[PDB]
RNA sequence: CGCGGGGUGGAGCAGCCUGGUAGCUCGUCGGGCUCAUAACCCGAAGGUCGUCGGUUCAAAUCCGGCCCCCGCAACCA
RNA sequence: CUUUAAUGUUUGAUGUUCUAACGUUGACCCGUAAUCCGGGUUGCGGACAGUGUCUGGUGGGUAGUUUGACUGGGGCGGUC
RNA sequence: AAUUCCUUGUCGGGUAAGUUCCGACCUGCACGAAUGGCGUAAUGAUGGCCAGGCUGUCUCCACCCGAGACUCAGUGAAAU
RNA sequence: GCUCGCCGGAAGACCAAGGGUUCCUGUCCAACGUUAAUCGGGGCAGGGUGAGUCGACCCCUAAGGCGAGGCCGAAAGGCGUAGUCGAUGGGAAACAGGUUAAUAUUCCUGUACUUGGUGUUACUGCGAAGGGGGGACGGAGAAGGCUAUGUUGGCCGGGCGACGGUUGUCCCGGUUUAAGCGUGUAGGCUGGUUUUCCAGGCAAAUCCGGAAAAUCAAGGCUGAGGCGUGAUGACGAGGCACUACGGUGCUGAAGCAACAAAUGCCCUGCUUCCAGGAAAAGCCUCUAAGCAUCAGGUAACAUCAAAUCGUACCCCAAACCGACACAGGUGGUCAGGUAGAGAAUACCAAGGCGCUUGAGAGAACUCGGGUGAAGGAACUAGGCAAAAUGGUGCCGUAACUUCGGGAGAAGGCACGCUGAUAUGUAGGUGAGGUCCCUCGCGGAUGGAGCUGAAAUCAGUCGAAGAUACCAGCUGGCUGCAACUGUUUAUUAAAAACACAGCACUGUGCAAACACGAAAGUGGACGUAUACGGUGUGACGCCUGCCCGGUGCCGGAAGGUUAAU
RNA sequence: AGGACCGAACCGACUAAUGUCGAAAAAUUAGCGGAUGACUUGUGGCUGGGGGUGAAAGGCCAAUCAAACCGGGAGAUAGCU
RNA sequence: GCUUGAGUCUCGUAGAGGGGGGUAGAAUUCCAGGUGUAGCGGUGAAAUGCGUAGAGAUCUGGAGGAAUACCGGUGGCGAAG
């Protein structure tokens, strides 16, 4: 079967990258909730 | 030129190409091309506004000066090129300053003829000139609405508008369809009718002839499930509604014409 | 088994609905027109209102039992 | 009172024309090497068009919903 | 008949025997002309039927070759 | 270590992606590995990735995204211009050999190349976000010319051989060499050169385009490969020498010819058909605002810089994605010998492995298969399954048909090995010799050597000669659908959808319609031979009656009738 | 020339068998259809929940679809067990 | 060889002979405006149809398609149509 997850970072960090949420409001309420549970790894980036 | 080929294969029996001798098989000119990138009835919005187009083949812009703003000046036609995007042919046109400029081709028009562009143009198929100076009764196209747009109506291949009347500053066209509307009369228009009038005449024949100019599968509403057409569902191709689009409002008779600011200009109607 | 409707001169249909009088066309009989027929014209007759009972001043009519006839339904696991 | 006549007056319903609102996804110039936009001339329409409030009609395109019970299983017929 | 309830309708051909198939009869419960009608060469991992070749499908199984099954040593689940 | 067995267009050799030290050495065996384990992609410590030419970054853009103003929208925000990002695209430059336990076009040796800074000398007009050329281009087919590469001959070195012959037309191994520069071949394209004029290129222009004439017939541009140089170099079979017994040190002959020949290159070609096949910059060229004893530009030369990151290993898998050391999936490239049309297939090469449970037994039964007397669909829902047909050349081939088919119809025939025609032919390749010559990588003539089908006859052998793998079952009646194609990923692949074609109807451009509160796009940078919708569904012979009910179009007098 | 024919790579997935606590949450073996096109796939962006997409099945939208996933309304509500 | 067959050349004559491209007027239908009023049209008679939303009739202008009055004659022309 060809899975459902064919890795692939150039197109992981456009979509899910610290920037791309950074970018619009709706991406910046995540970056907030994020840092209110206390989690680490606040996004997908090295 | 129509020819109508012999059967080697399934779909192959079906098609007629028209063919000419006479267009120049070399390469377009090119100062006067750029990028025409598809767009498959997307709008800003990414969502498919028009259905039925989209992939097929590629194809570059000739970009045609239908202005005829050139004044005066004689022009020979060099070569009659193929033009994927318009029914009709584009003319390699040269003045004789020293400018090259594709237009329309129109209908008795071969290598090599003088054209001109204005009002000191003779009655010669070919010219473009304002709708005062021209007969009553004539025959051309390229025909214009405003004093500089660049000509809207009779662009495809084997249409020609014919002039009715010149009652003062408005002239009454019967165009193509059949509808009279006046315009204003100082709007140039290109004498003659347009060639390549063997174009309605081509049958496709495959379905890829239909494919790789662009369009899509027309699926049928009664196929479908209700949820997505108004028509659809049913055990066995059942119907009963009245005919309408994927939208809604009534097809097969309802006229949609609503804009009252062009009403009047409007004379005579496609009865 | 169940629901709705019907049965009327020889034939096919009204009138029933809202009860006291049964009409129309064709057919039948008689006469006339033509040498004769058809056709047409004139005149007259013919109906237990499927059957029985009940209600009733009055019943083809309203109700019910039965016979005949037609349409419809006779289903899902 | 009924039928009617001229004038004044009171608003209203058509028609034609005009320019100043407005439109202009017409031409040219500038801000500017920018086909977006604005501004300035001008040409074409023109008190329409279009928009906002109110209003009738159409309206499954879309939405929230109703669609009875008894019942010798439920439907059906019947009934309350 | 992809349509016929009664129906395996009736006749003829095909098998020794044919509720399927083929050609017809019209008595079409309830075909039908762009929710297309009647045909049609080629095409079809399509549906139905028959003939030939061919064979263990079957008549009726037998033997043989390998992987497990079985035994030994090591490791070591599961539904209930 | 010696045999055996398997893949070998892969189970091999390398890159991208993605992982993230899995790479190497020493050492250890609790846990991990479906068993043991002194073994390992496991634990522990240490070691390992070296760049001006590869890639990334950089310069330049597509789809598309963000988007100063701006337009628009309850707010958020949406759209979009100038701009600015964004490769899978374009653009400057390296090949060969050797070495480490592990990296190397990166390190060493040898030999070259590119782009800029700066300075001197000799000359000279340079100069933009502007203009032109260039970059720059489709599918398919065919032919010629080559190379990679293989076969063979000759040559050199070694051998002459544990059962029979084997100094012979004998056996084994090697017989490799680049980039760059020079030459500019086969071959491709285009007529060159000069003067003048010009409402064209938002300005200018000597550049480009156009119109006149003058002159000569070539010039110019491009271009694989070959040949020299690179290289009296390197490498090099195999010996001579030391073995910590892993390998190191040293030396080292031959190194050419011929034929066959690609999907690589020529080819970003040529021909042809049509559905008519990115953009921008680098690069080259011309001028403007101007700057001109300047500044800069062109050629040669001296010299300096070329920074930063990536680089180990896996990449058809015990390391990526599948919970696992999972019979699955994973883009691109190289891809030998024999038979063969072939990248199929059978066996082999370089190379890499025997798949992480094994030893016995030979029961029923099950799975994967072999063979099968007599019969041959009687099986069964049904010829499901197996069986069988299966290659090339030639002969032959029906009803029907849209005149192409049908058809590879059906049905048959000949194939092996040796000799002969001919100490291997037709044919292909083609040196030496000769002559000519606008003299060279040339042209005719010449034909040895090399290579090599098919055909006919004759002879021989077995049961069988397309001996294996490989490799059609055929025909007839008939329903549906025209046909290729698409579809329920994970039970339906069909008669369903689609299809070119047909018809009605909507739409005169700020088009109808659609997305969107709107702006603005799409439709279309198209305009009635055009665009959206519905219905049917090639082609052929046709397509009968109804406007009652419903829907819709046209006409509006009257009646009815909202806000006001 | 061909939505041409036979047939590998590649794509796809008709039959049978094994498998069904499988080697595997649709695969393996043996045969299969397409194989110059409506072909195929890599890289890379655009389209989004009553919306997307759709050669139309109510199939597809991260192993989930006649209305996805996550959180919050929410300890929803239950004449039901 | 000849020339009376047949055929060519020099010059004129009559003709809806044939094909292509233009153009004119009458008449019909429809369309637009104006005047104007209950019939119009039709047949043996009648009716369908048209009409007070204003036809027919009449005037003005226009859009369109086909056929060519009188000349026209048992005239001409053509192989025939």
């Amino acid at each position: 079967m060809k899975r459902t997850f064919q890795p692939s970072v150039l197109k992981r960090n456009r979509s899910h990258g610290f920037r791309a949420r950074m970018a619009t409001k709706n991406g910046r309420q995540v970056l907030a909730r994020r840092r209110a549970k206390g989690r680490a790894r606040l996004t997908v980036s090295k | 030129a129509v020819v109508k080929c012999k059967p080697t294969s399934p779909g192959r029996r079906h098609v007629v190409k028209v063919v000419n001798p006479e267009l120049h098989k070399g390469k377009p000119f090119a100062p006067l091309l750029e990028k025409n990138s598809k767009s498959g009835g997307r709008n800003n919005n990414g969502r498919i506004t028009t259905r039925h187009i989209g992939g097929g083949h590629k194809q570059a812009y000739r970009i045609v000066d239908f202005k005829r703003n050139k004044d005066g000046i004689p022009a020979v036609v060099e070569r009659l090129e193929y033009d994927p995007n318009r029914s009709a042919n584009i003319a390699l046109v040269l003045y004789k300053d020293g400018e090259r400029r594709y237009i329309l081709a129109p209908k008795g028009l071969k290598a090599g003829d003088q054209i001109q562009s204005g009002v000191d143009a003779a009655i010669k198929p070919g010219n473009t000139l304002p709708m005062r100076n021209i007969p009553v009764g004539s025959t051309v196209h390229n025909v214009e609405m405003k004093p500089g747009k660049g000509g809207q109506l009779a662009r495809s291949a084997g249409t020609y508008v014919q002039i009715v009347a010149r009652d003062g500053a408005y002239v009454t066209l019967r165009l193509r369809s059949g509808e009279m509307r006046k315009v204003e009369a100082d709007c140039r228009a290109t004498l003659g009718e347009v060639g390549n009038a063997e174009h309605m005449l081509r049958v496709l024949g495959k379905a890829g002839a239909a494919r790789w100019r662009g369009v899509r599968p027309t699926v049928r509403g009664t196929a479908m499930n209700p949820v997505d057409h108004p028509h659809g569902g049913g055990e066995g191709r059942n119907f009963g509604k009245h005919p309408v689009t994927p939208w809604g409002v009534q097809t097969k008779g309802k006229k949609t014409r609503s804009n009252k600011r062009t009403d009047k200009f409007i004379v005579r109607r496609r009865s």
